RNA sequence: UAGUCCGGAUUGGAGUCUGCAACUCGACUCCAUGAAGUCGGAAUCGCUAGUAAUCGUGGAUCAGAAUGCCACGGUGAAUAC
RNA sequence: CCGACUUACCAACCCGAUGCAAACUGCGAAUACCGGAGAAUGUUAUCACGGGAGACACACGGCGGGUGCUAACGUCCGUC
RNA sequence: UCCUCCUAAAGAGUAACGGAGGAGCACGAAGGUUGGCUAAUCCUGGUCGGACAUCAGGAGGUUAGUGCAAUGGCAUAAGCCAGCUUGACUGCGAGCGUGACGGCGCGAGCAGGUGCGAAAGCAGGUCAUAGUGAUCCGGUGGUUCUGAAUGGAAGGGCCAUC
RNA sequence: UGCCUGGCGGCCGUAGCGCGGUGGUCCCACCUGACCCCAUGCCGAACUCAGAAGUGAAACGCCGUAGCGCCGAUGGUAGUGUGGGGUCUCCCCAUGCGAGAGUAGGGAACUGCCAGGCAA
RNA sequence: CGCGGGGUGGAGCAGCCUGGUAGCUCGUCGGGCUCAUAACCCGAAGGUCGUCGGUUCAAAUCCGGCCCCCGCAACCA
RNA sequence: CGCGGGGUGGAGCAGCCUGGUAGCUCGUCGGGCUCAUAACCCGAAGGUCGUCGGUUCAAAUCCGGCCCCCGCAACCA
């Protein structure tokens, strides 16, 4: 539909992500959310990928 | 009516607590005066009172209902709850904003010794 | 033009009073909030009254909007 | 401000004998004063409320509070949470220095002006006028606008009735017609 | 024609008729049909009643008609098997119930209202009667 | 170099003269107000000489009442292979 | 222009009076269902696990309803 | 196929080509929390402004609103606004609800670590109930788990995921 | 101990509205000002602080009033489980249970703990 | 009781799919050209886009209730 | 999803080639011209070259990310 998914992968050399739906006609911006990490098992930044 | 506006502000906070069924801590302010009284668990009845209405330290403050005069009473509500021997309670913002004398009311009984 | 519905969610009142029930029992599947939480019970995600710890279930009527409360005497 | 103690005094013992006040709380205060201004047509053109704001951020001494549409109005094509104007509830000092700038020097200053009514009231005591010209105010040099632009101006006293609002309004001499 | 404009509903279920009726006493006229038989009366039924009543004091009293249909009536047409939905909306009918006055009437004597209920209620398939509004 | 001291209609108020009489319906004076209109589509008119173009004056009609009609004189071209 | 006057008529909002409702409720049964305690009665009739099934076209009568025409030894469910 | 109301006979459930309407999403915020606020519709006056733009006063009372259809529900507000932030977090999960089963739903509390608040506490999405398809096969990143003589690799397994 | 008031409740329309009266020594609200903590998506209205000349209108508590809201029997009526009958598209009899509505009437509360004023 | 499409100046037709703006032919009105009409030339007026509601920054446009129009269907015994 | 190649005034295309050149056709307006529409001639307005960044004396062209579009074979969840 109008919400593809990406791919919020951390910000760490650790190659966990997560997955969630953007709005691309509504944002060109992207996405930078802190969330835990389960191989750090600490507090990261998130970039976004797809 | 801007008294039962303050009313409504204060049952947010009153009915949490009597689900968790603590020892609280009411406070009144009053443009002239001041009231703290430690209720019991029950939420019926109270177990230590105290306030500036008791004239025994009334006198010893320069103006009724002003910080440090709000002070002094935070200093005495938890002296006399640790004779009653209540240490743990929790404070009842009771629909007032947490800025002026009812803040250096707990940050006296914080330091008088109230665990809370 | 008709003949369509839906599955039947299963709704009401699970556990009457008196029973004693055991901690995490639900113990009311509703849609609104036709009933509350008292003591020893606390309002679900779907507003779902469920036992926090045991001890036997007691309706009554508390509040003054006179609303359906819910708690648990621990026995 | 200093109509202010001209009220404390002359206006409070004056009245207190008409509707005989047993007690002296029983006086009727001003209480605000409302500087509001809806253009409307600013569904248009976005810089004419900031011409609009400008304009009341001249005559007022504090930033003004732009109102937003409290609902959709096809009627006049605005939809939900659209900037309509802008609004100052002036309550203090300035308030009093406001009432001088208005009755003394801007009220006799309108053009074609013969008078204010004694009618416009809602029965409760409180007073509202409109006015055509912006041009009636001090501030204003002609060279910085390019609007006709009006606005409404509405003062709300602590009254009972109306008849007593405008008793309150005559001790300030209002030339009424 | 009797009939409830614009409704919530358009088809609506048969439903039972039991009991007995409300409305009893004659509360506005002076005298009443009140009705003794169980069924129900259709808009067609009261409207021929209505003029055959009108008529037989000419134009004078006044007449009230305290009942209205408001439950529409369904019906197949010709050559449908059942089933494939609910017929559409012909009629509209009262469900009509012991001791409920139908019209009432005040302006005339007790003679002519004698005839005039009398005339109505051979257009209609209940049996009805004739009563007067009493003491309180 | 702007609708501006361009332009002058409209309209308000005050007056003049004529003639029994100025309302329907007169010309004019005074003050104020002060619009359209920035050379005008299709199309179309007159003129070759002191004519056109442009400016002003006079007379008949007539109590009063024309930008019209008739008449007069001043300034005065371009083009006709 | 302001804008007054009026009507062989209809009708909203309120007050009093009167009815209607599966998709209305400031009220509200009888039963039914759930839990606990006690008596008597019943070859344990209850529950769990394992071997073997059949069966998965139902009919009518009573009561409660949808549908049909409060028609059909009609049709679709509840319950006996 | 899924959701809501009635039918449905006051627990659950209950059919028909019975009656009425919706969904195949949306939002980085409309989420979390802290603190504050709470109308709709009318009567009256007033510049443009007139049935309907704005402001002020009164009556009134939740008929409002609640991202969407309907029902239940909400001012302790779940309705509205603003500051600060990412709990729309990871590993679990006593004990129940609901299904033939697959499966789905609720969940106090526990450890790690986080946001907000003075603190008590709250948060593992949104007032709730639809917004969705099983397996096989294949694709992507990670983890020496294995890897058909040995050391690797391919290919599988497992985690995340299309 | 009683008259008072403020605070935290229990029970929550017999408890709440309308109207009139009344209260200020204490309590409460309004009220003066706002360089500072804080605050208005403007504004010391609200929020907060520093104080308090004065007032008891507004507000709030209390009292009377019942014009409303509300509560509410007894009896009868509707309905109905079970067992029978009939003019069995609806009712009756036996027996157990038993409304709503309306009426008489009740009815503008009651009360627990603490802390001050005041008469003793 | 059905499916698809359509309803737009006086007669009608595009534009919708991919929303902020409405075009075309004949016709109407006035002028002009001719001795006059026609034709032609010139300018202008002329469309609440069937209706109501809603969503969307913008609705003729997207959805649906309703109304009107057209073709096909009533077949085997 | 993978690959190829484009977006250029009101429209399309050339120009992108090997980086220093935005023009042609129709259209608009005015004039010249014919009796008239047209044909024809001259002059003028009309293009962030889809966009951002980078390399560079200079980029619409070269390159990378992004949006949209067209063509292509393929599609054994």
């Amino acid at each position: 539909g109008i919400r593809e998914k990406i791919k919020l992968v951390s910000s760490a050399g650790t190659g966990h992500f997560y997955t969630t739906t953007k709005n691309k006609r509504t944002k060109p911006e992207k996405l930078e959310l802190k969330k835990f990490d389960p191989v750090v098992r600490q507090h990261v930044i998130y970039k976004e990928a797809k | 009516d801007k008294k039962s506006a303050r009313i409504r502000r204060a049952t947010r906070a009153r009915r949490k607590l009597q689900e968790l069924g603590a020892t609280r801590l009411v406070v009144h302010r009053t443009p002239r005066h001041i009231y703290a009284q430690v209720i019991a668990p029950n939420g019926s009845e109270v177990l230590v009172a105290a306030s500036t209405v008791e004239k025994a330290i009334a006198e010893q403050l320069k103006y009724t209902g002003n910080k440090d005069a709000a002070a002094a009473v935070g200093k005495a509500v938890a002296e006399r709850a640790l004779e009653k021997g209540i240490k743990d309670v929790s404070f009842d913002r009771s629909g007032f904003q947490y800025h002026g004398r009812v803040q250096a009311l707990a940050d006296a009984a914080r330091e008088a010794g109230l665990q809370f | 033009r008709n003949g369509r519905d839906s599955e039947a969610k299963r709704l009401g009142v699970k556990r009457f009073g008196g029973e004693s029930v055991l901690a995490g029992s639900i113990i009311v599947r509703q849609r609104g909030t036709k009933f509350h939480a008292g003591a020893n019970v606390g309002c679900g995600r779907d507003h779902t009254l469920f036992a926090k710890a045991d001890g036997k279930v007691k309706f009554e009527v508390k509040g003054p909007k006179n609303r359906k409360f819910i708690s648990i005497e621990a026995e | 401000a200093k109509l202010h103690d001209y009220y404390k005094d002359e206006v409070v013992k004056k009245l207190m004998t008409e509707f005989n006040y047993n007690s002296v709380m029983q006086v009727p205060r001003v209480e605000k004063i409302t500087l509001n201004m809806g253009v409307g047509e600013a569904i248009a053109d976005k810089k004419l409320l900031d011409n609009a704001a400008a304009d009341l951020a001249a005559i007022s001494g504090q930033k003004p509070l732009i109102t937003k549409a409290r609902k959709s109005v096809a009627g006049f094509k605005i939809r939900q949470g659209y900037p309509i104007g802008c609004k100052v509830t002036l309550r203090g000092e300035r308030m009093w220095e406001f009432f001088e700038r208005l009755i003394t020097i801007a009220v006799p200053r309108i053009r074609d002006f013969r008078g204010l009514s004694a009618k416009s009231f809602d029965g409760r005591g409180n007073y509202s006028m409109g006015v055509r010209e912006q041009i009636i105010f001090p501030e204003i040099d002609y060279d910085k606008v390019d609007r006709v632009r009006g606005l409404d101006i509405t003062i709300t006293t602590t009254a009972k009735s109306d008849e007593e609002g405008r008793a309150l309004l005559a001790a300030f001499d209002f030339p009424f017609r | 024609m009797l009939q409830p404009k614009r409704t919530k509903f358009r088809k609506m279920h048969k439903g039972r008729n039991r009991g007995l009726a409300q409305g009893t006493d004659v509360s506005f006229g002076s005298f009443g049909l009140k009705a003794v038989g169980r069924g129900r009366l259709t808009a067609r039924q009261i409207e021929a009643a209505r003029r055959a009543m009108t008529r037989a004091v000419k134009r004078q009293g006044k007449i009230w008609i305290r009942v209205f249909p408001d439950k529409p009536i369904t019906e197949k047409p010709l050559a449908v098997r059942m089933g494939k939905g609910k017929g559409n909306v012909e009629y509209w009918v009262a469900l009509i119930q012991p001791g409920k006055v139908l019209y009432e009437m005040d302006g005339v004597p007790e003679e002519l209202a004698r005839e005039a209920f009398k005339l109505a209620a051979a257009k209609l398939p209940i049996k009805t009667t004739f009563v007067t509004k009493t003491v309180m």
